[PDB]
RNA sequence: AAAGCAAAUGAUUAGAGGGACCUAUUCUCAAACUUUAAAUGUGCAAACAACCCAGCCUU
RNA sequence: GAACACAAGCGUAAAUGCUUGCUUGAUUAACGAUUUCCAGUACGAAUCGAGACUGCGAAAGCAAGGCCAGCGAUCCUUUGC
RNA sequence: GGGUACGACCAUACUUGGCCGAAUGCACCAUAUCCCGUCCGAUUUGUGAAGUUAAGCGGCCACAGGCCUCGUUAGUACGGCGAUCAGUGAUGGCGCUGGAACCCGGGGUGUUGUACUCU
């Protein structure tokens, strides 16, 4: 009940890494964000400006606003018996592009490719079959391994 | 061997540690100025303890010759260092030949001389700094041999 | 353990090592149960199942005395303990029979009270 | 003594960037030079990279990319003899000449020649070039090509050859934002730039005086060819 | 959680090789130590108020 | 393995440390939006912005205090436009 | 087959020691009238080649340290769910199931984009 500030349980949460300290690289700087994208919110801990609250670390949301050095993201949050859509403003360093829809998009690209080729498959292990061993061993629980488990 | 491995004197640093601030430092600063004909600087612990200056070039060679003449062209073996530099000190500036005025008094000084080859810029340049190299580094034995060739005299 | 060994043998025929150190600190409360957190009172060692508490290394002609000395010392400990004969050679991670051959081959680097086997990988 | 560089030291060591180890890149400055507004969704931003070696002057226009920097145009000091300058190639006059070449070649590639021709007569006066950030009250006319100067690790003093390449590029037609505080003729006391002193340096009067003095020391023209060189570059900048 | 101290910080036992000191080991540890690191967890997505392509309009 | 006013944690090496030069972004900021506590109220603190006038820089750029602890309703009094 | 400039990933790229290097280059190097800054042209700034591959740089090597990767430790340690399970207890195995880490052993020691360039 004592000392609940903005950063309470963040000793290991905002720690950087082993042999991976530093500041964001050029590849992070050159990322492009547009309204309607999916992003992950992870803190950087080397950039003090625009760092989100500890609750939103690891969360995924959609962007609704693009600003010269910042991104606005909508994130769900359950409160009592409902979930509230929250909006957070963070800098572009604490935001990463999300790959949560690449499988879905790849599925759509395959479907149109299959139709395009049709306009211009797998082996089931579940079904049975013949098995020819050519050799058969035996498992017998030798007394040697009982004597082995003695440190 | 190579015509680029000759040992040369890089710099000569003169230090006077009077341990006080006031007129004594003022006289010492002037005395160093007449000795090397170049403005000195004050070193502090604040307290303004000492004065010193660094000399490089021909005037470094001439000043080194005068100090060696006082020291009788003889030095101890342990006066050298494994880096490749040595040094000594004289107790009287009057023995250096400088005229005596009964206002400044008599002062001493410490002489240090740094030797090296012609590739030492690499470790000091701003862009693309690197390390010298083990072969190009000047050893103690090379330093002692250099002092034996010119300004001969040494005692172990 | 020390007293029995001196009495029933020689003091220069054995080496005992205690393999449990008292790192845990106990508390005593010593108003009622108000502000009941206690002050340090003593120390103890935390042991677990299968852990070795004492070790004796000696010669083959004194093992009846070694077993009796350990049995008397075990009487001072709480709980249940057993006394076993190690398959290794005197505080070393080397089998008793294999040690004689490796020492003969000379591929055993010697340290005080412990032995490291020579590794082929390294500067010649 | 306690031995540093033991096994524990090498396990915990984290190496710096490769180009930081080699002493070639200042990543603190580079991060700001590539940063752009996120509201500009990846529109190109250009740099003017100027590097001077012991025997060469290099001018490049670089666009940063994730896969790797892309060079759009490059000019070097050793192509000057094809235009008429066979001596120097490192001095302030050569710095001006190579800046003009890279500006002229880039405008030729874009097809933006015969417009934004820059200044024809060479003078050392300040320009105050026109950009979108700060234009001279005019928005109807077409804007010039824009780039920002990238001097690297060089120490930026008054009258340095890096700022000589900048002036040549501006005179060639490029729009590189700048101030005259670092030009050779600038005096910080009066906050005025002596265009006369600047003009002499572009045409190499300082070199000529030293050469004449050296000839005298041995005992007991340049301005004309530089003007011809400037005309030649402005005529056929694509020759090689 | 486990694991580790033959890796940083802290605690700690004894020998060996060059009374301290150094080098390589060794017994034993950590809620307010950690290189590594589970199980049980926890965000998002898996289409119709949407998507893909083609031709246009406006700022 | 130092330092960064102070308690501790995180962070940082051509720097977020030290020295030095110039400065007053510790101003104003059309009732813009948001986070933490949370009843999804206030107060305190903090994040992303639009406009004015500026500072330091050759420039890109950074800055509307010193990162996160350091503070206060109704009524009344008093000041500024 | 190499070099230079600008890079991305940021040790399979680092650290110590050793051997070799055509050409274009890079570099060491020479010097203070002018621009510029220092106690000192050491660093920095302006001028230009009389030399030198000694160093920097590149390539290779070392039962070298580190780092990366695959196995082994090991179905071990630990865990979710179940019992009118065992045991005085401390604890433990069983059923349906998830599943590590250090040590150690084999292998490896940068990949590559843009522009200008010498065979
Ligand atoms: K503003
Ligand atoms: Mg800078
Ligand atoms: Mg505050
Ligand atoms: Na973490």
């Amino acid at each position: 009940v004592h000392s609940h500030g903005y950063k309470c349980g963040t000793r290991h949460l905002f720690a950087k890494k082993f042999r991976k300290h530093g500041v964001p690289s050029v590849s992070t700087i050159l990322t492009n964000f547009k309204v309607g994208d999916y992003v992950d919110v992870v803190a950087d801990a080397a950039v003090r400006a625009g760092m989100p609250h500890k609750y939103y670390h690891g969360r995924t949301g959609i962007v609704w606003n693009v600003t010269p050095r910042g991104v606005g993201v909508i994130i769900n949050k359950p409160v009592r018996n409902r979930t509230v859509r929250k909006r957070i403003c963070v800098r572009f360093e604490h935001v990463r592009k999300s790959r949560c829809q690449e499988a879905f998009k790849q599925k759509l690209k395959d479907l149109e490719a299959f139709r395009a080729a049709k306009k211009a498959k797998k082996v089931s292990t579940r079904n049975g079959g013949f098995v020819c061993p050519k050799k058969v061993e035996v498992l017998a629980r030798r007394t040697a391994d009982y004597e082995a488990m003695i440190p | 061997a190579n015509p680029m491995r000759e040992i040369v004197v890089k710099k000569l640093c003169i230090n006077i540690c009077v341990g006080e601030s006031g007129d004594r430092l003022t006289r010492a600063s002037k005395v160093l100025e007449q000795l090397c004909e170049q403005t000195p600087v004050l070193s502090r612990a604040n307290e303004k303890i000492a004065v010193h200056c660094t000399v490089r070039g021909k005037k470094a060679e001439e000043l080194l010759e005068k100090g060696l003449k006082v020291k009788e062209f003889e030095l101890k073996s342990y006066n050298f260092s494994d880096t490749g530099s040595f040094g000594f000190g004289i107790s009287e500036h009057i023995d250096l030949g400088i005229k005596y005025d009964p206002s400044t008094g008599i002062y001493g000084m410490d002489f240090y001389v740094v030797l090296g080859r012609r590739g030492e810029r690499v470790a000091h340049r701003k862009r693309r700094v690197s390390r010298v190299g083990f072969n190009h580094r000047v050893r103690k034995e090379e330093a002692m041999k250099w002092f034996e060739k010119v300004h001969d005299g040494i005692i172990f | 353990a020390n007293k029995y060994m001196v009495k029933r043998a020689n003091k220069e025929c054995f080496h005992m090592r205690i393999r449990a150190h008292p790192f845990h600190v106990l508390r005593i409360n010593k108003t009622g149960m108000r502000q009941s957190y206690g002050k340090p009172n003593g120390t103890c060692a935390r042991v677990r199942i299968g852990q070795i508490l004492l070790s004796m290394r000696t010669k083959d002609t004194y093992v009846p005395q070694a077993l009796e000395s350990l049995r008397r010392a075990k009487m001072k400990f709480p709980g249940r303990q057993i006394i076993v004969i190690s398959k290794y050679w005197g505080f070393t991670n080397i089998l008793r029979n294999e040690y004689e051959e490796l020492r003969d081959a000379g591929k055993l680097q010697q340290r005080g009270l412990h032995v490291k086997l020579i590794t082929p990988k390294g500067k010649i | 003594v306690k031995v540093v560089k033991n096994k524990a030291y090498y396990k915990r060591f984290q190496v710096k960037y490769r180009r930081r180890r080699e002493g070639k890149t200042d990543y603190h400055a580079r991060r700001r030079m590539v940063l752009q507004d996120k509201t500009k969704f990846g529109t190109p931003k250009y740099r003017l990279v100027v590097r001077i070696t012991n025997r060469d002057v290099i001018a490049q226009i670089v666009h940063a990319k994730v896969v790797g920097d892309e060079v759009v145009m490059a000019a070097y000091s050793h192509e000057l003899p094809l235009f008429g300058i066979e001596h120097g190639l490192t001095n302030y006059a050569a710095a001006y000449a190579t800046g003009l070449l890279v500006a002229r070649r880039m405008l030729a590639k874009l097809g933006l020649a015969e417009k934004f021709v820059g200044v024809k007569e060479v003078d050392g006066s300040y320009a105050a070039v026109r950009t979108k950030d700060d234009d001279q009250g005019d928005d109807e006319s077409r804007f010039p090509f824009k780039a920002i100067l990238d001097v690297g690790l060089a120490r930026t003093t008054t009258g340095a050859r890096v700022f000589g390449v900048l002036k040549g590029a501006v005179d060639g037609g490029l729009a590189v934002p700048h101030r005259p505080n670092r030009f050779p003729g600038y005096n910080k006391e009066s906050d005025a730039l002596n265009a006369k002193v600047h003009r002499d340096r572009i045409f190499g009067r300082h070199v000529a005086d030293y050469l004449k003095q050296v000839r005298e020391e041995a005992s007991s023209d340049m301005e004309g060819m530089y003007k011809r060189a400037h005309a030649a570059i402005r005529a056929d900048p694509t020759k090689r």
